[PDB]
């Protein structure tokens, strides 16, 4: 064991180290504080401890763990709240009587006091086994298995002992593998380092559609299962409704919410709001909490859980994606991780970079976005999995030209910006073609257009009218309404209702939170049909104010058809949107004559 | 040992590293002055400590060392309410001692009472513009963003004076279930503003239930920076220990950030953007972390700090990190205060984090969030229509911009127009906003439900 | 001529008021933050090289 | 801390002894018995600092400055009325009336004492002009009427004499 | 004491520190150069040399002065010009015959040839003494005495030696204190550090107004004595005219002028203009120079006097406020002190800050503005004193977003702008209705209305006519000259006469410098009654030129009322306004008919 020579701030120096490394985590002091050896100077190694140094005496023993900081992979991840450092937050409420552990909290990462239902998979005695194969399953979902028991990576052999169906503990072993002699005993919990990526057979292109729960987001530029999305904006852009809509209205088998720099109130509101919401796929009691995994942090929490929150969430998302289920990762935000890396770079005494941020934010940000994505699941079964990483960003320097927003936005393939002018009107998010871009919308429109889509023309026409609405509003604001024609006024009138109804996606009730493709395609088709009918009635003889004031509640009923849940019509297309086309077609004939 | 060197407010001493981190050290000099401080850095045969008493006049080979044996912690007790104290934790009246019974660390919370349920209890303060446009909850941190030449101390004194009288009528409404307490923290403020806030605290009746910290620009920045952690530790210890709602007002954030920037250039830490320190997220994260519900379901810690701009720009790291880290913000406009509006609370960039989950049943209505969102969108569209009507003209504009232009003019001098001692409930703000909101048709109003919009325009 | 000048003056005053009202503040507010960011970026490289 | 309390107690006892040497003020000296008890016997600085450290004596700066402001205003009013003398009952009634007033810094008594002190200071180094003789006679009659009628009464003769002395002091050599 | 280890540039490095503090000043080498130990690194101490280091070699001794860097406070400060470092300007003008101090000066900060008469106070032998009590008095003025001999801070005991009355010098002792043996020797003058403020008993809210003599300045926004006021300078916009007019026209007993970064011509013009002009308080034998203190440092002198000029002026203003007299502190400017501190910070090698200024500029600027104010005297004798901090703020670096002007403008609660056109227009100050503002007008109107004011009713009506005329000028320019009504011409005509009579002042006679509160109170009531009688007379049927010609000498006498003597009613009230109110009431009937 080493001896602590000096402790100044969040960094501690311990001499007599012969087992220290650059990414290995160890425990310093008698309280078992969470820390890791970042660098070494001669015979002593400098260890940066994210925990509070108030109450740690100089001269205590330091024992290195001999491996990097990782998390436990097994049954018990869903329905439990933990931190980014792989610590149990549920045990702190019983033992310490607090939400977060302030200091001196030595608890296990995996729960070993509860029993789970262990059932056998598609393997038996005498069959070959490999790393990533489905060795078992646990009933922890609505109608399917959630926590699938898989073997560790970089291992193989034959299953000598297979446990039967029943309840067992995490500390008890029910699996035995024989490969070149007695290899080791297998249990429910497994170890995996968070500083190394999860193994896989091969990576594939993302070609599956994903529901984000937003009419303007899915209508403007929808994402795929396995893509990277960046969301800039000062003071957020509606990450609560977008995060809850991605878990509730999302079509993924697993949902992972990770908070690296949250205050704690939004994570408690989103965590408590998950048990009240019912699953729409024939779920059970606590359906959203059983298939959701939450990693809660604090503003004054440890830097090891904040920086390791994206690594543990990406490792848990890769472990859930390795079994064959679709996982969605909602991270908020990367600016707290970049500021935590800049605080570690400034406190450690390393050379800084431009814009006050460290030089490892580009490689760590590119490795964090590169660690997620869609690919083939590792193992003998060869299942299909996907990991959608959605990380929002904020302006740390006060502008959109910083290295944090440009570094995360440059490596990402999908973008969803936020306009301050549209955000000031109580509409979040607000971007049509100036802050939003996506390359998978062409392949993503093939399936939604394959079912019953009209979004392929209405998305380009709505993006063209939304992009031309700012250019018409600039000349209309600068010069006035005297140098513009009636077509630009009708296009600005349709862009005002399309921006008011499409940009507003906050929701004032339970029916204003889900946004299907049929409702957005019907509203965009009705707005495009009203915009084409206004141009045809203006070309056949008519006025713009007589067309908009002549329409009135015909467009007001289409704008007001977002405060009810879809339970009428065929499956999701109510008759109010179907009769709006006949009412607009009947009003278009009377508007001409 | 002796002082090896001194650079600014931090002095490098040759003491051993046998003592723990944050332990108090006493320097004895032959000039007749004793200075106490905490060890900021520990090493082998060397240490760096920041003293809170005295700035210059530290001898090199004439200083002595003393081991106190106690960590740097502010003693919080129930007898501190009713006396004037300093920022370092010393009374200026020369009265009794602090008499602290519990130990609370200033660097991070020592309990970590993160509430797992979001607050839904609306706390009133006597302002229809603040509480109506921004939904307040039990423990929601909402800062006030001001600039150079704006009366933020008058709005903080009006919020402190108005906060304490609505608690008796709000106690029967199920908005509050505990007593109300105030937290007074002053750093870099004038004596006339501290006496003006003391007159509002004595007039409101919170002088015998709150602690005052007097910090000026003539003392050290290390002693002034310890006042917000002691005030937040006393407010969190009283709110968690007593189960009462405590509102803490800490002004100004620029004076506390100036001590961190002045204690960042002499150290080995690399500075950030705009000449500020690169570790401002860790210092601001400790004050921002102490906010929300407490353990027991009966107490909370609310923070209403006043942040003034040091350069009058919207690209600073203090306003961007403080506005993004908080759950809301209160914008102040120079045109509203210069025009004659009181209080000058801007509703254009003003937005709250909780608007659909902070109002409950018994003390607030359900249409307050839709009326606040419709008033915010009508205020922004009325501001853009007022700018287009001021630039191009009302004749060149359409007929839709005239209703928002008249609604912004009527709501600018009707909604945000109030006295300095008059109170307004949240229920009267919806009925008063419903009369001003009835200037447009039902088709143009789309920020509310059709039942509440059809039942009341 | 009076009807032409009365129609031209309303366009000229609105154009001069719009351009004069919209001209200076975005360029000045962007130039001040660009000068401050250039000053901080010029100061950080000298601080690291001095360190 | 302790030096302001010991210097305020010794300065209060020296100001009370310099104000009245006969010791005929039992009403004003009755309230100051706790401060004169430490000055009328053997009492070092360690006993006053040790007794003031435990809250066994007055240690408030606002209460000590407010209580010392009445003795400073009474000593300044009694000293500015020279060479004329005032009665002990009139000084006790003026000290009792000034002690019962909420304002003792913004009142017209300090402005009238400063106005008489400006005329006495201007008359103590006056040039060889008739305005110093007429202002000296008017300041002597205003001092005799102010010492005879007290500072608590707003007579028109003291205001007319103070207005004539203030108007004569603002004049020039032309 | 120490030995010279090396000398590189303007800074000197000296080793062998065996107790030398970082706040004590000493002379390095044998030249006796000015310097102070700013920092210390190990055995070698870093001292900044503010003088020429020519002729200094390694191996020279460093002799400490025996105390911290401060200034001497005693008799003889009035009628003398010195620097910020306490250098004798009259001694340099007598010996060297110049205005610049030479290198290697080691003379005292006060003259010893001018003896003063010392008189004993009410303290006698046997009674205990303490810091704050008035131990005696010494003459410092040319005619009377204003310098009260008080006990210095950090001292207490018994009066073992009581010096009798008589004439003595500053070097000779007249008092001795006995506390724990031989404590120290006492004299007429005393030493105090400029980095520590003067302690007092308690602070109070300032509600007394500054006796300056401005009718528009006292009427529109009266700056009280003891508040922080900031003014933007332009180096020729009217900054020196307000200090020269405020020094001569002011009737305060004490005055302190602080020149930090002036060019040299303004200090010579203000220094030579003081003995030539007379005061309004009936002073004789140099009343303007005797009641004022001159602290002028040029832009070519060392930075120790420019940086210590604000601390020496704040210390002398704190001692003058502790003595019982009211002193006005006029400083110009803070940008020269911030540039002098940034030059010493950049030359010393410290870490820089935003905008090139040091990090302690905000704490020193906040402590300098927070140090001044109205308070009571220390010790048992409570006296009334006030310290008004009126510091100009010039531009630095060619920018307007620096924290010097923004921090001083945001920290202060009173503003007084100056324009280049207003200085050429003979306006003092150059701010009519939009260049000045004050937040303490409620307490100043409560106190000035507490004496005998009628300014509380016409205070908003005085600025309302100027705001109505200034708002009507843009409507008259843009809307048209014929669009205004008859009330706007009477309001603009009343605001033109009120601004020309009140704001129009350049010191034409002896009644334009000193202005009482009664003439400014009746002057606003005469213009308010003339505007109300003109609006009521025009509302009953009349013309604008017929109403102005109907007024005639009634409105013309109000503009020429400033030329008359101020002793109209008793000594301060204008008797022409009392009969002019009844004359305007009688002329109001003839103006309508």
């Amino acid at each position: 064991y080493g001896a602590i020579y000096s402790v100044s701030g969040p960094v501690v120096i311990a001499e007599n180290m012969i087992g220290c490394a650059m990414y290995e985590l160890v425990k310093v002091g008698h309280d078992n504080l969470v820390g890791e050896v970042i660098r070494i100077d001669g015979d002593k190694a400098t260890i940066q401890v994210y925990e509070e140094t108030a109450g740690l005496t100089v001269g205590d023993p330091v024992l290195r763990t001999g491996k990097p900081l990782s998390v436990e992979l097994g049954p018990g991840l869903m329905e439990t709240i933990y931190d980014g450092i792989q610590r149990p937050l549920k045990a702190i409420k019983e033992e310490s009587q607090s939400i977060y552990i302030p200091r001196g909290i030595d608890t296990p990462a995996l729960d070993r006091t509860i029993k789970w239902q262990f059932t056998p998979g598609k393997f038996q005695v005498g069959d070959h086994i490999s790393g990533g194969d489905i060795y078992g399953s646990v009933f922890e979902n609505s109608l399917i298995s959630s926590h699938k028991i898989l073997l560790p990576p970089r291992s193989r052999g034959t299953i000598t002992w297979i446990a039967p169906a029943g309840e067992y503990t995490l500390d008890e072993k029910i699996l035995e593998v024989e490969f070149d002699g007695k290899k080791s005993d297998f249990t429910l919990y497994h170890t995996w380092p968070v500083r190394v990526p999860r193994p896989v057979t091969e990576k594939l292109s993302a070609d599956y559609p994903l529901l984000t729960g937003q009419r303007v987001l899915d209508a403007l530029f929808p994402c795929v299962q396995g893509g990277t999305t960046c969301i800039p904006g000062a003071f957020g852009c509606g990450k609560t409704v977008i995060s809850q809509s991605l878990s509730k209205y999302s079509n993924s088998d697993a949902i992972i919410y990770v908070g690296c720099g949250e205050r704690g109130n939004e994570m408690a509101e989103v965590l408590m709001e998950f048990p009240e919401l019912y699953t729409e796929m024939s779920g059970t009691k606590e359906p959203i909490m059983k298939r959701t995994t939450l990693v809660a942090n604090t503003s004054n929490m440890p830097v090891a859980a904040r920086e390791a929150s994206i690594y543990t969430g990406i490792t848990l998302a890769e472990y859930f994606r390795d079994q064959g289920k679709n996982v969605s990762m909602i991270a908020d935000s990367s600016s707290r991780w970049a500021e935590a890396l800049r605080e570690i770079s400034g406190r450690l005494g390393e050379m800084p970079a431009d814009q006050g941020f460290p030089a490892y934010l580009g490689a760590k940000l590119a490795s964090f976005y590169e660690r997620a994505g869609k690919a083939v699941a590792l193992g003998s079964p060869d299942r299909t999995g996907s990991v959608s990483i959605v990380a929002a960003v904020s302006p740390a320097g006060g502008d959109f030209s910083d290295p944090v927003t440009t570094a995360t936005l440059g490596i990402t393939q999908v973008f969803w910006g936020l306009d301050k002018k549209l955000a000031q009107r109580k509409h979040f998010p607000s971007i049509n073609t100036s802050v939003s871009y996506s390359k998978y919308t062409n392949v993503l429109n093939k399936f939604y257009d394959s079912n019953y889509p009209e979004f392929p023309v209405l998305r380009d026409r709505m993006k063209e009218i939304l992009s031309n609405a700012e250019e018409l509003e600039q000349v209309v604001q600068l010069v006035g309404k005297s140098a513009l024609s009636d077509s630009d006024k009708i296009t600005l009138d349709v862009a005002t209702l399309i921006k008011e109804d499409f940009l507003q996606q906050n929701g004032y009730s339970t029916y204003d939170a889900f946004c299907p493709i049929w409702k957005t395609f019907d509203m965009m088709r009705a707005f495009i049909s009203y915009h084409d009918e206004a141009q045809k009635a203006v070309a056949n003889g008519a006025n713009w104010s007589k067309l908009a004031d002549s329409t009135g509640d015909v467009k007001h009923a289409v704008s007001s058809s977002k405060f009810f849940e879809p339970s009428r019509g065929e499956k999701e297309v109510h008759g109010e949107f179907e009769k709006l086309l006949s009412t607009m077609q009947e009003r278009f004939a009377e508007s001409t004559d | 040992n002796t002082v090896s060197g001194v650079n600014g407010p931090l002095v490098i001493l040759e003491k051993v590293k046998f003592p723990r981190y944050n332990e108090i050290v006493n320097l004895t000099l032959p000039d007749g002055t004793v200075r106490q401080g905490q060890v900021l850095e520990i090493r082998g045969d060397r240490a760096i400590v920041q003293v809170f008493e005295g700035t210059s006049g530290i001898d090199v080979k004439k200083t002595t060392v003393e081991f106190t044996g106690e960590s740097l912690r502010i003693p919080v007790s129930e007898d501190m309410l009713g006396r004037i104290f300093d920022g370092s934790g010393r009374p200026i009246d020369n009265g009794p001692k602090v008499f602290a019974e519990d130990y609370l660390d200033i660097n991070g919370s020592p309990i970590n009472p993160y509430a797992r349920i979001y607050p839904e209890e609306m706390i009133s303060t006597g302002v229809s513009a603040i509480d109506t446009m921004n939904s307040i909850a039990r423990g929601q941190k909402i800062p006030i963003f001001s600039a150079s030449g704006l009366p933020h101390n008058e709005i903080a004194a009006q919020i402190c004076r108005q906060a304490g009288l609505v608690r008796p009528t709000k106690d029967v409404h199920d908005g509050h279930e505990e007593n109300f307490s105030i937290v007074f923290a002053a750093m870099g403020v004038n004596l006339e503003t501290a006496r003006f806030f003391k007159q509002d605290f004595e007039e409101n009746g919170s002088l015998e239930r709150t602690s005052l910290f007097l910090n000026l620009a003539n003392d050290p920045t290390i002693e002034r920076i310890i006042t917000p952690r002691l005030a937040l530790t006393t407010a969190e210890y009283l709110a968690y220990q007593t189960e009462r709602h405590v509102l803490t007002i800490l002004t100004d954030m620029s004076s506390y950030a100036d001590a961190l920037r002045e204690v960042s250039a002499a150290r080995e830490e690399v500075p950030g953007r705009r000449g500020y320190p690169g570790y401002m997220y860790t210092d601001l994260s400790t004050i921002y972390e102490r906010a929300g519900r407490v353990e027991g379901r009966n107490g909370s810690i609310t923070q209403i700090p006043i942040l003034t701009m040091p350069n009058d720009d919207i690209t600073h790291p203090i306003p961007d990190l403080t506005g993004y880290i908080t759950e809301g913000q209160i914008f102040v406009d120079r045109q509203l205060h210069n025009k004659g509006i009181y209080p000058p609370i801007n509703v254009l960039p003003s937005l709250s984090r909780l608007m659909k989950s902070a109002i409950g049943e018994g003390m607030t209505r359900k249409d307050h969030g839709d009326v606040s969102n419709q008033l915010y969108a009508k205020y922004a569209i009325g501001k853009d229509a007022a700018a287009m009507k001021a630039v191009v003209g009302e004749e060149a504009l359409s007929i839709e911009d005239k209703l928002s232009l008249e609604f912004l003019e009527k709501f600018e001098k009707t909604f945000i127009t109030q006295g300095a001692y008059e109170d307004r409930t949240v229920f009267e703000s919806l009925d008063q906003a419903w009369s001003l909101l009835r200037i447009y048709p039902k088709e143009m109003l789309n920020r509310i439900s059709p039942k509440i919009l059809d039942e009341f325009y | 001529a009076f009807i032409i000048l009365d129609e031209v003056i309303k366009v000229t005053n609105r154009r001069v008021n719009a351009i004069e009202h919209v001209i200076i503040p975005r360029t000045e507010n962007t130039i001040a933050y660009i000068n401050s960011e250039l000053d901080e970026l010029d100061r950080e490289e000298f601080y690291r090289l001095k360190k | 801390y302790h030096s302001q309390v010991v210097g305020k107690i010794g300065y209060i006892a020296r100001c009370m002894q310099t104000i009245d040497p006969e010791n005929n003020l039992k009403k004003i000296r009755e309230d100051y018995q706790d401060v004169l008890i430490w000055a009328e016997k053997n009492y070092r600085f360690e006993e006053i600092l040790e007794a003031s450290k435990s809250g066994k004596c007055p240690n408030d700066l606002d209460a000590l400055s407010r209580r010392s402001l009445i003795l400073l205003e009474l000593l300044r009013l009694v000293s500015s009325i020279s060479p004329f003398k005032m009665k002990l009952d009139l000084i006790e009634s003026q000290y009792e009336k000034m002690k019962q007033h909420v304002n003792l810094w913004k009142s017209d008594y300090h402005v009238k004492l400063n106005q008489l002190n400006q005329l006495t200071d201007y008359l103590k180094n006056a040039a060889p002009t008739p305005k110093n003789n007429f202002l000296r006679a008017m300041t002597s009659v205003l001092q005799m009427q102010i010492a005879q009628y007290g500072i608590t009464e707003d007579n028109e003769g003291i205001n007319q004499l103070f207005k004539l002395g203030l108007h004569l002091l603002a004049m020039a050599n032309e």
